[PDB]
RNA sequence: GAGUGCGUGCAAUAAGUUUGCUUUUCUGUUAUAAGUAAGUAGACAUAUAGGUUUAGAUGUUAUAAUAGGAUCCUUCGUAUG
RNA sequence: GUCCAAAUACUUGACACAUGCUAAUCGAACGUUUAAUUUUGGCUCUUAAUUAAAAGUGGUGUACAGGUGAGUAUAAUAUUUUUUCGCUUAACUUAAAGUGAAGGCAAAUCCUUCAUAUUGCAAAAGGAUAUCUAUAUCCGCUUUAAGAGGAUGAGAAAAGUUUCAGAGAUAGGUAGUUGUUAAGGUCAUGGCUUAACAAGCCAAUAAUUCUCUUAGUCGAAGCUGAAAAGGCUGAUCGACCACAUUGGGAAUGAAAAAAUCC
């Protein structure tokens, strides 16, 4: 009810060629293929383009073909996920740390955001009584000076 | 719109050294705008105002307005104005309350709700009548307002005195009968005597003063005193005019006033245990103060209401000038020896003189 | 309103030029929409209807 | 402020109006925000008609003007007395009977 | 069809019309020869008396169609006039035995407001008592206490049109500025 | 040689303006102090009277802390050279 | 060169302008003054009012309408399609609750502030008209919950779209800039923000930056061709942009969207 899950929606798969990879963690550049048409010449033209990849644990060698998936957003420049390794590049898939599917990159958002939630709810009361507590005390200040005054008068008119 | 307070008259010194002291620290100020008078009361500006002083143009002469300390410096305005109440025993002197009461009004300094009665007590008794009336016709300014059920009981009381003391000669009973009225008239309809005050004394008597049976009572006293007299064409019409009026109150009081009820019991029960509303009547001193006219118009009254043949209201009128005469002689035997009250019930209705 | 369904009389004149208004709003309101709703759906299937 | 206005048209002499539903502080002429129909004041005459009868042809969307009026629309007192004849609101203004 | 009202006694004939309604339409008090030529003649016969400007011509066929359908001005509603002058007076009244309640009526000026029957006295709409003994009201000058009278005055009814202080909003400056530079020029030319 | 509604650097600069080891001041609560001014609460007494007296619970005044908004200086800054 | 109707009419010097006019309105917000009228008081002066005019304080509107094309060279936090959304104290519809107490100016529905409004912070304004032998209405004000509208948040995700004036030179640009970990913020996403590490990201054929010249942009809007993602224009019509002598600027307000203001 309070927490806030993630899409878990499924996108389109591309297959592409890692061209840069331990440059910066959990990142590769991969080269997609792509045609964009012109209208005034009536003719389509390859236009490859080059995303920003996320790498979870870094089980990708420059030159490598995969499989990837857009959707995924997890920075500014990036918004592609890997999905698979079509073809390895220098070593076989089985001497590389495994590539998590999408539901275990999910379950990470899920948990890691409910847990935020949790930080909130519970320093937002801390703030809540820790301030009624200074606003309580100040009645106490106030309330015995009021009870000490007003049950002086009353006493002189019995 | 109105010119500033000042006063030019003082018979004795210590009347003048009371009124300058007000009027040079609580009354002029007020006449600053509100940016100036917040100076005055800073210590921050003290030294600046040394240098050069507020000036304020002020009948052509610039006024000077200097550093005042707000705790010291400032006077006691109950005490200066007692002070200079207490000092006045010429007409010069009281022409000043006009001033006085002005400048406190503008001041907004909350006087003491008994105050109103005082200054009609004391500056009636010495024959400045004409000067109260001009304050409470002058309301907008004096703010002398009609608040206290007292200031109305004290003020008729010395307007039925002031006739009844030249045996309610027609001259002026034609002129104290239009005071009357012209109180009963602004009590109703001006709204500058209306606050908070009375309309809490008004909720414990369940009348309002301008139908309080114990202030008819001094409207139908002057009347019963110009029927007497007559009862010289144009002159017969006002005695044969009058004799409607007469009929005309005698039965508006009636209906109001509850049979056998006496002054002390015409008001709630709830009204007379507060002090500040409706307490003065319970010592017999101030008892038999508003209770002798009030006795001798009901009896002027019913006589008159019976020679023209009207048995009920003769009837109704007696009794309860009988509650009232009763109760009224009850407080003549608690009375000390020499008080006010003791005296002047005796010389209007004992008629020793 | 409260006062109108309780079945109280208008106060005044223009309590019940009010109440008029108001209730012409209010059948306008209904008449429209339930009025625009069956174009939608029968605009929507002629183009199915068609296009199937 | 949504109002149910009429937009003049047509050429000197020859008014033809456009029943529309814009914003109050806008130009008369200007693109509104829809149609809802169009009006001629001239009334026309039956072709074969020697009764000597008149009407006024008015064209008007009644589905799409009511769910205006119902959200808070104010038309101006000539679309307010359309209208009134075709049963949407009471009349503005009678003819005194006294 | 075009149904004319009586004449009011407030309002009894056409030139006192055309005074309360002001806008200097009492010129054309001569075009119309009786009471029933004014609520008969039309837009096109106006034109052709010389009723003009059309604003005279179209603010008159206003306050006519306001006149047939009872809508007068102040004091429209007054039954005992003379010579075009009334007489108001306070009725007083017992709602209660505390309270007064107050109504400006209208009755001939020598009767008294008690002497008058119930259904002689109208209370006029417009005008209240503010007080006990006064009587508050457009056009109610004080002739008593607890009496006023109402004279017809020229634009009694008249809807006052918008005027211009220097200019307006636009041309406010301008004007005030060239005014000062007059005075001033004269007072130096006269020391 | 003459002119220039252009770009730009430096100096200068009105309105306006970032910042605060600039200078004044107002307001807001918080904690105190006073009760001589204003008040607001009582306690006694007097009588053509309405006086004496204490009190801070709202509130007024003062100090300190603290938050914020206005002013002065500062920085930037048309014209101008 | 006879007549009538409709529609167009400074395309150039955004050159300078005599005169009259284009934004005012509400007295049922408010008192101030001057006139008579009627009341006081004291013997013309001096109170308290009523009435009518004449200048003002306030509220709303001048943020609409209308005019012009000087400047302006564009890919942008621009734009459609589907999914998911967010904000909105003025005005317009529907309803509920509350509309009390002081001060400042001559007075106020103007300023300042208080009490009350789930728990705690946080509001308001009064004016006017009837009835009876005080009560009940009317026009407003404050708050809250919705509809509508909106010039709204950088909304976001996926896939697309945008003929970017002409000529010349310029190979680097980017520093929260790119990514990781942790935390905050957000309906949500995003260095959006902060801390500590890493040296990355974009581009190489001009990304970026610069000079010159020219121009308001667009539409079957006008003209034209048989036709082309046709060509040209950018008057009248509609939408958008900019400007109001030139240059430099801020505040008010729900929103600058003014022929305002400095
Ligand atoms: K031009
Ligand atoms: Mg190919
Ligand atoms: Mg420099
Ligand atoms: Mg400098
Ligand atoms: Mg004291
Ligand atoms: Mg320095
Ligand atoms: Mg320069
Ligand atoms: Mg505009
Ligand atoms: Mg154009
Ligand atoms: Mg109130
Ligand atoms: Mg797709
Ligand atoms: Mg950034
Ligand atoms: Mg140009
Ligand atoms: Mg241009």
């Amino acid at each position: 009810a309070a927490a806030t899950k993630v899409s878990r929606k499924m996108f389109r798969e591309l297959h592409g060629v890692v061209v840069t990879s331990g440059l910066i963690d959990k990142t590769v550049k991969v080269r997609v293929g792509g045609q964009k048409f012109n209208k005034f010449l009536q003719k389509h033209f390859d236009d490859p383009k080059q995303y920003l990849v996320h790498d979870p644990n870094n089980s990708l060698r420059a030159g490598d073909v995969v499989a990837i998936m857009p959707g995924f957003i997890t920075s500014k420049s990036k918004r592609h996920v890997v999905k698979h390794i079509i073809a390895p590049a220098g070593t076989p898939i089985e001497e590389r740390p495994p590539i998590p599917s999408l539901d275990e990159l999910w379950d990470a958002k899920d948990a890691a955001k409910a847990a935020k939630k949790e930080r909130k709810v519970l320093r937002e009361k801390m703030q809540a009584a820790e301030e009624a507590i200074e606003l309580a005390e100040r009645m106490a200040r106030h309330a015995v000076r009021e009870i000490a005054m007003r049950e002086k008068i009353i006493s002189l008119q019995k | 719109t109105y010119p500033v307070v000042s006063f030019n008259k003082t018979s004795s010194p210590e009347l003048k050294e009371a009124l300058e002291t007000l009027r040079e620290k609580v009354i002029l100020p007020t006449y600053l705008p509100p940016e100036l008078r917040q100076k005055i009361f800073n210590k921050k500006y003290e030294k600046e105002l040394a240098h050069d002083p507020v000036t304020i143009q002020i009948d052509g002469q610039p006024q000077r307005f200097s550093y005042i300390n707000m705790l010291t410096d400032m006077p006691n305005t109950p005490k200066n104005i007692r002070a200079a109440l207490l000092s006045m025993k010429n007409g010069g002197d009281f022409a000043n309350l006009s001033g006085l009461l002005e400048g406190m009004h503008r001041a907004n300094r909350k006087l003491p709700y008994w105050l109103s009665a005082q200054i009609v007590r004391k500056a009636c008794k010495a024959g400045h009548l004409q000067l109260i009336l001009n304050m409470v016709r002058d309301v907008k300014r004096t703010g002398f307002t009609l608040e206290r059920h007292e200031t109305v009981n004290e003020l008729l009381f010395w307007i039925q005195r002031f006739a009844w003391k030249s045996d309610y000669s027609e001259p002026e009973t034609r002129k104290a009968l239009r005071e009357v009225q012209e109180i009963l008239d602004a009590l109703e309809g001006d709204e500058r005597h209306m606050s908070k005050d009375r309309k809490r004394q008004q909720a414990l008597t369940r009348f309002p003063y301008h139908r309080d049976p114990q202030f008819l009572a001094a409207r139908l006293n002057l009347t019963a005193e110009l029927a007497a007299r007559r009862a010289t064409s144009e002159q017969q019409l006002n005695s044969a005019n009058d004799v409607k009026n007469l009929v005309k109150y005698a039965e508006q009081l009636v209906r109001l006033w509850p049979a056998d009820k006496a002054l002390l019991d015409m008001y709630t029960d709830e009204a007379y245990v507060a002090r500040v509303d409706l307490r003065y009547l319970i010592k017999p001193q101030v008892h038999l103060r508003y209770a002798s006219f009030t006795l001798q118009a009901l009896k002027n009254a019913a006589k008159i209401v019976g020679q023209l043949g009207h048995g009920p209201l003769a009837a109704q009128l007696i009794n309860r000038a009988a509650a009232v005469e009763a109760e009224s002689q009850l407080a003549y035997a608690k009375v000390d020896d020499g008080m006010a009250g003791q005296k002047i019930y005796e010389m209007v209705v004992g008629g020793k003189k | 309103s409260a006062a109108e369904l309780a079945g109280l009389p208008p106060k005044s004149k223009q309590e019940s030029w009010r109440r008029k208004m108001a209730e012409a709003r209010r059948q306008s309101l209904e008449a429209g929409l339930q009025g625009l709703w069956q174009r939608k759906v029968k605009r929507d299937q002629k183009q199915a209807k068609e296009s199937k | 402020v949504l109002k149910l206005r009429l937009a003049r048209f047509g050429r000197t002499n020859a008014p033809f109006y456009n029943i529309v539903v814009a914003h109050a502080r806008t130009a008369r002429n200007s693109k509104p925000l829809e149609v809802i129909g169009t009006y001629d004041p001239v009334p026309k005459k039956d072709t074969y008609d020697t009764t000597g009868k008149l009407h006024k042809d008015i064209k008007l969307d009644v589905t799409r003007a009511k769910y205006w009026i119902g959200v808070g629309a104010q038309p101006t007192d000539t679309v307010w007395r359309l209208l009134s004849l075709v049963g949407i609101l009471d009349p503005k203004y009678k003819k005194p009977q006294p | 069809l075009p149904l004319i009202p009586k004449p009011t006694p407030f309002v009894p004939d056409v030139p006192t019309f055309l005074t309360l309604i002001g806008r200097d339409l009492k010129q054309h008090a001569d075009k119309f020869p009786t009471w029933e030529a004014l609520f008969t003649l039309t837009t096109d016969q106006l034109r052709e008396l010389g009723v003009e400007p059309p604003r005279a011509r179209r603010y008159l066929l206003r306050w006519r169609q306001r006149f047939r359908e009872g809508k007068f001005g102040i004091g429209g509603d007054l039954k005992h006039v003379e010579n075009g002058v009334a007489y108001l007076k306070i009725h007083e009244k017992e709602a209660s035995p505390t309270r007064t309640s107050r109504r400006v009526v209208n009755v001939p000026a020598n009767q008294h407001v008690e002497e008058v029957s119930e259904g002689e006295r109208v209370k006029v709409k417009g005008y209240k008592v503010k007080g006990v003994s006064t009587i508050v009201g457009p056009y109610a000058l004080p002739v008593q206490k607890g009496v006023a009278k109402l004279a017809v005055t020229e634009g009694m009814w008249e809807d006052k049109r918008g005027h211009k202080v220097d200019g307006g909003e636009r041309r406010r400056a301008e004007v005030r500025f060239k005014r000062g530079v007059a005075e001033r020029k004269a007072l130096r030319e006269k020391m």
